[PDB]
RNA sequence: GCGGUCGCCUCCUAAAAGGUAACGGAGGCGCUCAAAGGUUCCCUCAGAAUGGUUGGAAAUCAUUCAUAGAGUGUAAAGGC
RNA sequence: UCUGGUGACUAUAGCAAGGAGGUCACACCUGUUCCCAUGCCGAACACAGAAGUUAAGGUCUUUAGCGACGAUGGUAGCCAACUUACGUUCCGCUAGAGUAGAACGUUGCCAGGC
């Protein structure tokens, strides 16, 4: 799996639901060397997480600098849509 | 084999419930004694910020001895740090304080009091 | 005698039966709670009061059942006198070896207890027998339950020569 | 319970009023109270 | 000592058929035989027990009814 | 008629019906779950008139696992009388569902049966349903 | 109309100050106590099983798991 | 600066295991001869003495497995606001609990033999 996200923006007004139909998700890495410096991902490149890791392993990040193995841990699945919101990573140290 | 009880536990535990009304203000500083296995103590205390106001000791060794209820128990029952302090409130966690630690409560009842 | 017989054999074993660190982790005998019972709520209980003057040292307190299910529960009757061995009577009618004055059910079990609180019941007329059956030949329940100085049966067992059962 | 009445003989005035059961203690009781015009706790007769 | 419970009771003297092994604490009253210093110099009349005459415990005795018996001419 | 036994109070308040779901948004006891998409009060009588029927399609085949139990017992007056002289005696038992909740769970049996069985079962409940495939 | 209610105390409804209605949903009071009152000491809860004439799974005192799930003269909440 | 003693902090201060030392000082240790006293047994309650010991406690050092404090990113809820008929939806403010990554085997108050 080589999947790349970027540093998205905070101070968000909740006007994002409507820029959300066009694909994205939040994502926030845990671990030292950085912080909850969030990253934004898109879905139809995750229409192929099917082959990426399974659920337990490694992903590239390419998030500017400190592009290392990071683990998306939690689940924030959503009702009524088959959409997703705030899946998020962590550093391996 | 079964649970044996420590006793310093309940000694300070009772000092707690007993330390809810009496407290030396140095206008009437209480003097308050850590009985030991062989010896006894005392100390005047002021109770405004927890500093140590006045002090003596039984175990201080101007003289050592035995017989925990000795005239050494009543010389610790006399000693003071000379000041403007009057008839204090005898802090007691030990039963029959009017007679048990009366070794302390006896001799000082005239000069510190 | 017996109080020293809580010494005459035991100080060396109870200084060796374990191989702990210091002398005092290696125990002594655990204390006893000499208790009696009744199966009548009135007169046998009101008139089973001395057998303690016989065996225990307590004059006679009046504790009752606590847990007291459907038909156990009663109030204030002297069925269980608290004659627990504190220190003076802690050499009570217990370590009297008058449990041989029956010659039945000496070795009852392969072991004693999974709860360290042991129970050693002179069921029948096994105990207090040096007194002739004058008024002691009627209803009389016992309750010799107390813990010992060993966590399980294991080392409790093959030095138990004190009461030999 | 029934109402009673106490009074110090010296003063001869019944001001204090207490209560007492007619079964718990039917025997006439008497305690020391501070009756007026005496400045001392005298014996009161619960009549 | 806090008195106000048990009455009067101390040690006594008793000699058995064998080994005279019953001398522990007592509350037993009776009429004195003859007193000692290896044991009581006082009313000696704890009487006599089975304390050392024979135990069943570490001992032997006679058996139960019998075996087949139709082996010695019946 | 899934009802309880011991209840402290017998007259209660109508439950609140607004907002999303809380718990039971997934499926455990079997591969296949039937989700809910709107809000209503399922009323024990549906459940046993939509359980025996699903099993009469199942012909005593595989096994089911119910994910909804009616607690709050609803009450109702008998003949139409005046307004207001007390409260009517309890006569029903209700369960409240919100969008995003698995109501039924089954295992082992083929997906053709699953579809052609939950479509049979939903035709009794007043809530609109949607199939769920344990879509990890 | 018939029936039932009419005074005082506790809780929910009552929307995180106080106050707040209906023939709305639950319980109580018209006392008792010389001690269950004042003061100085001293102590400690349940649901847990041990195997102890006897066992009424529960008749006993222990022992340890015991966190207030106990006990408060009287209903309920707030407290210890 | 070590321990013993008093007075602050939201168990960050813990129960669950252990590790190791000494009796300057807390401990286990001797009985009723005495002060007091268990409606019950001087173990709690007291006394004169300590020949005997360090298990345990006591103190540090280890286990983040045992539980609280739990910084962000979201999200439910909500105060205004423009719409529509709301079990809503958009637009602005304040944004939780729970879940993590964590901090995590107390900061000191003032004295006594040093």
């Amino acid at each position: 799996s080589l999947k790349s996200i970027i540093r998205q923006g905070k101070q968000t007004r909740s006007d994002l639901k409507q820029l959300r139909k066009s694909g994205k998700v939040p994502a926030v890495v845990y671990g030292y060397g950085t912080k909850n410096v969030s990253v934004k991902v898109d879905e139809v490149e995750f229409i192929k997480v099917i082959r990426e890791v399974g659920r337990n392993g490694v992903i590239e990040l390419g998030v500017g600098s400190k592009t290392i193995k990071v683990m998306v841990a939690d689940y924030q699945f959503d009702p009524l849509k088959n959409q997703i919101t705030h899946i998020d990573f962590l550093a391996i140290n | 084999m079964i649970s044996k009880i420590d006793k310093n536990k309940v000694r300070l535990k009772r000092h707690a419930r007993v330390r809810t009304n009496l407290s030396g203000t140095a206008e009437k500083p209480r003097l308050n004694v850590y009985r030991s296995n062989k010896h006894i103590y005392a100390q005047i205390i002021d109770d405004n910020k927890g500093v140590t106001l006045a002090q003596a000791s039984s175990k201080d060794s101007d003289i050592a001895t035995t017989a925990t209820k000795v005239e050494l128990a009543t010389k610790v029952g006399e000693a003071i740090a000379k000041k403007a302090a009057d008839k204090g409130i005898k802090e007691i966690v030990f039963d029959r304080g009017g007679y048990l630690y009366h070794g302390r409560v006896k001799a000082l009842a005239e000069a510190a009091r | 005698r017996l109080k020293e017989k809580f010494n005459t054999e035991v100080t060396e074993n109870l200084m060796k039966k374990f191989n702990y660190s210091s002398v005092m982790e290696v125990p002594k005998i655990d204390k006893i709670v000499v208790n009696m019972g009744v199966g009548d709520a009135v007169q046998n209980s009101k008139v089973l009061d001395n057998a303690v003057e016989e065996l225990e040292l307590i004059t006679g307190q009046k504790p009752l059942v606590t847990k007291a299910k459907k038909s156990i529960a009663t109030f204030r009757l002297r069925e269980g006198m608290p004659i627990g061995a504190k220190v003076t009577l802690r050499g009570e009618r217990m370590y009297e070896f008058l449990d041989k004055l029956i010659s039945v059910s000496l070795p009852r079990v392969r072991d004693f207890q999974g709860v360290s609180k042991k129970a050693f019941d002179g069921r029948g007329n096994y105990t207090l027998g040096v007194k002739e059956q004058l008024i002691f030949p009627e209803i009389d329940y016992d309750k010799v339950s107390k813990v010992r100085g060993m966590d399980i049966v294991i080392v409790t067992t093959a030095n138990t020569d004190e009461e030999a059962r | 319970r029934v109402n009673v009445t106490l009074a110090c003989t010296e003063c001869g005035d019944r001001n204090y009023i207490t209560t007492k059961n007619k079964r718990n203690n039917p025997e006439r009781i008497e305690m020391k109270k501070y009756c007026p015009r005496l400045n001392k706790y005298t014996l009161h007769r619960e009549t | 000592m806090k008195q106000g419970i048990h009455p009067e009771y101390h040690q006594v003297i008793f000699l058995d058929t064998t080994t005279n092994f019953k001398f522990l604490s007592g509350s037993t009253k009776t009429s004195s035989e003859m007193m000692e210093w290896e044991d009581g110099k006082e009313y000696p009349v704890i009487r006599l027990d089975i304390s050392s005459d024979s135990h069943p415990f570490y001992t032997g005795r006679q058996k139960f009814a019998a075996a087949d018996g139709r082996v010695e001419r019946f | 008629m899934l009802l309880p036994k011991r209840v402290k109070y017998r007259r209660q308040h109508r439950p609140k019906t607004t907002g999303r779901s809380k718990g039971g948004n997934y499926v455990t006891f079997g591969e296949f779950g039937l989700q809910a998409t709107t809000t209503s009060w399922i009323t024990s009588r549906q459940i046993e008139s939509a359980r025996i029927a699903m099993t009469r399609y199942m012909k005593r085949g595989g096994k089911v696992w119910i994910k909804i139990f009616p607690h709050t017992p609803y009450t109702k007056k008998p003949l139409e009388v005046r307004m207001g002289a007390g409260k009517g005696a309890v006569e029903g038992w209700i369960a409240v569902v919100k969008p995003g909740r698995i109501l039924f769970e089954v295992a082992g049996v083929s997906e053709e049966v699953a579809r052609e069985a939950l479509r049979l079962a939903s035709h009794k409940l007043p809530v609109k349903t949607k199939f769920v495939k344990r879509e990890e």
